[PDB]
């Protein structure tokens, strides 16, 4: 079959890339230093920020299920390509560290 | 003494569990580089004495949609294993994630 062209991400809550793997580049062509440290939300559409923005923050309030979200991402062409990303929170229970959220981010088409 | 985070690695599979991605944080702990596990099936790695019950745990993240294994042992690439645990998730399906915490050093 088609495999589906997908990175996985880790964000802090506050939706900033504390970890990118390197399936970025054939996914949205940017390296992973290009997205560290930097949050989502600069590269998604302005119709479709406060919408990712919004998900962060509810997404660590569903007791760790899956949250996703389509959003227009900006290519390293500086194209808009449809993604769905599919967000989940790790807390370690050995700990009170604060959680983080663990996405995994798949180039998608707007259609059935 | 190791932080939580370096004891911590995350890896994607194909719902047979075939690793699809792993970290390479697991390299430092269990020894086996990410771009040899591909393409194995995480059954490989299992203890004997936790093969049915990660099973069991694999049937239950199929239907449910998300699991946590409980306590198991992961073989080390230069033998012995590893005690760990796991919470998987189904992402859809398209694929299993798995967020590994290791419990122990290894042990022979």
């Amino acid at each position: 079959v088609c495999q589906p062209t997908r990175f996985i991400s880790r964000h802090n809550i506050e939706g900033i890339f504390t970890f990118v793997d390197h399936r970025c580049v054939a996914t949205v062509g940017y390296q992973p230093q290009e997205l560290l440290g930097k949050n989502i939300v600069e590269f998604c559409h302005p119709e479709d920020q406060q919408l990712l923005r919004d998900s962060f923050q509810q997404v660590v309030k569903l007791k760790g299920q899956v949250l996703s979200v389509m959003f227009r991402f900006r290519s390293k062409n500086q194209e808009w390509l449809w993604m769905r990303t599919s967000s989940f929170t790790f807390q370690n229970p050995y700990s009170d560290e604060i959680e983080y959220i663990i996405c995994t981010n798949t180039n998608v088409k707007n259609s059935s | 003494f190791k932080g939580l985070d370096s004891k911590t690695f995350l890896s994607e599979h194909s719902m047979d569990m075939k690793f699809t991605y792993c970290d390479d944080r697991i390299t430092e702990l269990i020894g086996y580089h990410p771009e040899e596990l591909l393409g194995r099936s995480a059954y490989e790695f299992y203890h004997a004495l936790d093969s049915e019950n990660m099973t069991k745990s694999h049937q239950n993240l199929c239907t449910k949609g998300q699991v946590v294994s409980g306590q198991y042992r992961m073989l080390a690439k230069h033998g012995g294993y590893v005690w760990l645990e796991t919470q998987g998730t189904v992402i859809y399906p398209q694929c299993i994630m798995c967020v590994n915490y290791v419990l122990s050093e290894i042990e022979k």
